[PDB]
């Protein structure tokens, strides 16, 4: 029985209109020491969804290669697979709820909070959520780990229900999100300042930002802070 | 030949063969063609694929399968145990990666794919192989190209053959080395690729042919194997049409 090593902390996603957007810190927190730099989180699997990853650092790895694999298991034996018995991300979602519930099964729990975030080839907007607990539930607004408590009630002005997506725009959408890390930034020990962001979108097709920094910052309201409570 | 070391691949004649082996090989000259050409900066595979009637729906039946996704192969001889010599390449590159985090060398595929055959002619209860295999791609060794026949046995090759079409085949591809000592850049290999599969069927002017191009190259495909579709293949027919009238 595992137990977490080395942990990424939240990913955020929200949907929006014409397509998704998928973001996290780039961390690998060796508990309290900040023990690795660079560490990315965000896998960009076919190329009309990213799978992002929380948790065990060790887990992740090996979740990458279950996912690279997947992608060659589509290629092989087929004419093609670029539209033919292309790669959603609804079926690389259930690829991965089977096996981290048959890992549960055999209790080495494969230490993750998992969002798969595409676009499918039907135009239909995919936003879902598994962990190592094997839970699934789709939602149109997620996040993990600390992200949860935290950030998500702030997306969920932005997009309560399903009938505001069409409200919802891709700059819009895009600020939130970012508004949404800086937060994190701030209040969460284990979420660095460095952050990728990735857009799939269905007409757009995936943007994949790397090493966005954190603005709009506000320390400038600190000088005015004197003492505990009670000091001159 | 004699009575006798024919039934099972396990008995040795007076001679030092081994009938059983020697019926594989036999068996791949009835299959459709197939060949591969080597190249500076890829590899070509072409294949000859037998269309009985015109009630096949063209396009849309190959032979040319893949492994990871930098190695060709393409087979001669039974399409259906063919078949399987592939599924098992796929199993050899996917253990690979697991382990070593990268994909297959070539010398390493052809080393386990070596074995698997030279087991199958080994026992009394297996079967030999009916099936040879034009295969390669490029690595991070650069290009090779390989044949292996259904003895358990392969070796290197600049530009290979196999099945019905194979005189017409290495008579041509001998040609090439010496027109071309610089063995011919990739681009112009799939056009004359096309070349030599429309020569190796006057040996099969029988019933039509689809002409299928792969490629694998370095320069033009970024060391990946994808097929050659659309404009690019027509290219390569026209041209084939052309220079065997």
């Amino acid at each position: 029985t595992q137990q977490p090593i080395v942990t990424g902390t939240s990913v955020i996603s929200m949907k929006y209109d014409n397509g998704v957007i998928i973001a996290a810190d780039n961390l690998g927190s060796y508990g309290s020491l900040l023990r690795f730099n660079g560490v990315e989180r965000l896998i960009p699997v076919g190329d009309n969804t990213v799978v992002g990853i929380s948790g065990d650092i060790s887990d992740m790895q090996h979740i990458e290669r279950l996912l690279k694999d997947l992608v060659t298991e589509n290629a092989y034996d087929n004419p093609l697979a670029d539209a033919e018995e292309a790669l959603e991300p609804s079926y690389i979602f259930e690829y991965l709820a089977t096996v981290m519930y048959q890992r549960r099964s055999k209790m080495n729990p494969l230490w993750n909070a998992i969002i798969v975030a595409g676009v499918q080839s039907n135009g239909d907007q995919f936003l879902r959520y598994v962990n190592l607990l094997g839970v699934t539930y789709s939602s149109p607004t997620l996040a993990t780990g600390f992200g949860a408590h935290m950030a998500n009630p702030l997306l969920r002005k932005v997009v309560d229900r399903e009938s505001d997506i069409p409200k919802t725009t891709v700059q819009v959408a895009e600020e939130a999100i970012v508004n949404a890390m800086r937060v994190l930034y701030y209040r969460d020990a284990r979420s660095s300042r460095n952050f990728s962001l990735a857009i799939i979108d269905k007409n757009t097709g995936l943007t994949f930002k790397k090493n966005l920094q954190v603005e709009n910052m506000k320390w400038d309201f600190a000088k005015d802070i004197k003492g505990y409570g009670t000091q001159k | 030949i004699g009575t006798g070391y024919d039934l099972s691949n396990s008995v040795f004649s007076p001679d030092g063969r081994n009938f059983q082996v020697e019926y594989a090989v036999k068996a791949v000259e009835n299959g459709t063609t197939s060949i591969g050409i080597k190249c500076n900066d890829g590899v070509v595979f072409a294949v000859e694929k037998l269309i009985t009637s015109k009630l096949l729906v063209p396009q849309k039946n190959v032979k040319i399968q893949v492994v990871d996704r930098h190695i060709g192969c393409v087979y001669s001889g039974l399409i259906p145990d063919g078949r399987h010599l592939v599924n098992r390449g796929r199993e050899e590159a996917a253990s690979f990666k697991k382990l070593y985090k990268t994909p297959i060398p070539i010398p390493a595929f052809a080393d386990r794919l070596g074995q698997y055959v030279q087991a199958h002619t080994l026992y009394n209860s297996v079967r030999p192989f009916g099936v040879s295999t034009i295969f390669g791609g490029v690595d991070k060794n650069g290009a090779h190209l390989y044949m292996l026949e259904p003895s358990g046995s392969y070796w290197g090759y600049k530009g290979a053959a196999t099945g019905k079409g194979r005189q017409s085949a290495k008579a041509e591809l001998e040609k090439l080395v010496d027109h071309h000592p610089e063995g011919l850049s990739a681009r112009e290999a799939v056009k004359q690729a096309a070349k030599i599969i429309y020569l190796a069927h006057e040996d099969n002017k029988e019933k039509d042919f689809e002409l299928e191009i792969s490629w694998c190259s370095l320069s033009e495909t970024n060391g990946l194997h994808k097929f050659v579709k659309g404009d690019l293949l027509q290219e390569a027919i026209d041209f084939a049409q052309k220079e065997i009238n």
